[PDB]
């Protein structure tokens, strides 16, 4: 059994020298004898090499004593919606150097608020992991066309993050003392949060008593949504996959069913004003 | 397409360890929590006769030990995620860690919690006989 979770999408498969590899499974077949990898005078290390690595596949399951779950009951969601922050992304494809995996292009939010970032990935490298900006194209069809402009009107992540902890500080400063996002088909968003979100126990704010929601790494410090400015990630959200509740079909006929007034835009944001209004309509009507 | 990784019993630990603030106080947390250690890593066949070092050019495991490819044995190559030093650049991956063998069923913690003496090369506690 293997998982999709950090792939090596360079188009030429190969795996690398043993004392490159991350993994048994990414070693070069030359180097391998069942189960094990010898090492081979003679056949050196790869010293240029950039391997795009996919962050698709995330698993949140763990249990760690003083460590918050970030995916939480519909239960808890119901007590925190004035949390509530429909997320969705559209993302774009890992192409030329490498092909599988795909990067946030547009990020959407209930609020109406999308937020576009340049392609970028996590390539390993002989010496490291270098977050990068990495060739990309929109999906291939009709119904994508609108991505296109999108490809080279982003933003940088740095910049990208900061705008997402300001909107959300904005938002939800008076309303909460958390983010609960509400998601549709989870997998992509939590892919799109390895880009901004940090994890940990919990914490206060570095200038009051509240919870911190919000990790600056340029200082090392934390904060809660009142006091965030500058702040670049997100720290310690909470979420829920609303399609998990037991709906069959896509996100749009589901939201139909309850719903008149919210025509779709085919946008990230629409995607994530749907979800969250199909969530409001599912956890209080009935 | 692409060229699979992982394994299924790593995506927990390596999706905790890659979102945290802290990533080597995560795996600890994590296993002091019951998780599994981290596997999958390059486990080298070798003649078990060498210097017995801890990170070296080939695999120099004694009989004592086992030879891990670098790499697979660092937390922050195996998340792709930031290293703790100033350069940022690896000291395992592109070198061979030799592991004494009653720990390498968790090579990861095991580099993450030892050091290395810089005059003789072997793991303080376990090899290094300096005065
Ligand atoms: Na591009
Ligand atoms: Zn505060
Ligand atoms: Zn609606
Ligand atoms: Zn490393
Ligand atoms: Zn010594």
């Amino acid at each position: 059994n293997v998982t999709g979770l950090f792939k090596d999408c360079s188009k030429v498969i190969t795996g690398l020298h043993p004392t490159q590899a991350p993994t048994h499974l990414s070693v070069d077949t030359k180097f391998k004898t069942e189960g094990l990898c010898v090492d081979i005078p003679g056949i050196p290390k790869d010293m240029t090499y950039r391997r795009l690595i996919s962050m698709m596949g995330f698993k949140m399951n763990y249990q760690v004593n003083g460590y918050p779950n970030m995916f939480i009951t519909r239960e808890e969601a119901i007590r925190h919606v004035r949390a509530w922050i429909g997320f969705d992304v559209e993302g774009c494809h890992a192409t030329r150097e490498a092909v599988g995996t795909n990067l946030p292009l547009q990020l959407g939010f209930s609020t109406g608020v999308n937020l576009v970032a340049v392609p970028t990935g996590y390539v390993d490298t002989p010496n490291n992991t270098d977050f990068s900006r990495v060739s990309a194209k929109p999906p291939p069809g009709d119904q994508f066309k609108h991505l296109i402009p999108l490809m080279y009107k982003g933003l940088p992540w740095n910049v990208v993050r900061i705008k997402i902890v300001q909107m959300l500080s904005d938002t939800l400063k008076n309303l909460s003392d958390r983010v609960v996002f509400v998601l549709w088909a989870h997998g992509f968003e939590l892919t799109s949060m390895k880009y901004f979100v940090k994890i940990g126990p919990e914490r206060t704010c570095c200038l009051c008593d509240r919870r911190a929601t919000c990790f600056s790494t340029a200082s090392d410090t934390y904060a809660c949504w009142h006091h965030s400015i500058g702040f670049d990630y997100v720290y310690n959200p909470f979420m829920i996959d609303v399609q998990q509740w037991g709906f069959t079909g896509n996100l749009q006929s589901n939201h139909d069913l309850y719903c008149q007034v919210h025509g779709n835009a085919h946008v990230a944001s629409c995607d994530a004003i749907m979800t969250r209004c199909l969530a409001v309509h599912e956890c209080f009507v009935k | 397409a692409g060229n699979a990784t992982e394994v299924p019993a790593n995506s927990t630990v390596l999706s905790f360890c890659a979102f945290a603030v802290d990533a080597a106080k995560a795996y600890k947390d994590y296993l002091a929590s019951g998780g599994q250690p981290i596997t999958n890593c390059v486990k080298m066949l070798c003649t078990h006769t060498g210097t017995g070092q801890a990170i070296t050019v080939t695999p120099e495991a004694n009989m004592d030990q086992e030879s891990f490819g670098g790499a697979s044995c660092c937390l922050y190559c195996r998340c792709h995620i930031d290293h703790p030093n100033p350069k940022g650049f690896c000291d395992l991956k592109g070198k061979y860690v030799q592991i004494p063998t009653t720990c390498a069923n968790d090579p990861v913690g095991f580099t993450l919690k030892n050091t290395v003496c810089t005059v003789c090369g072997m793991w303080k506690g376990y090899g290094c006989s300096c005065d």
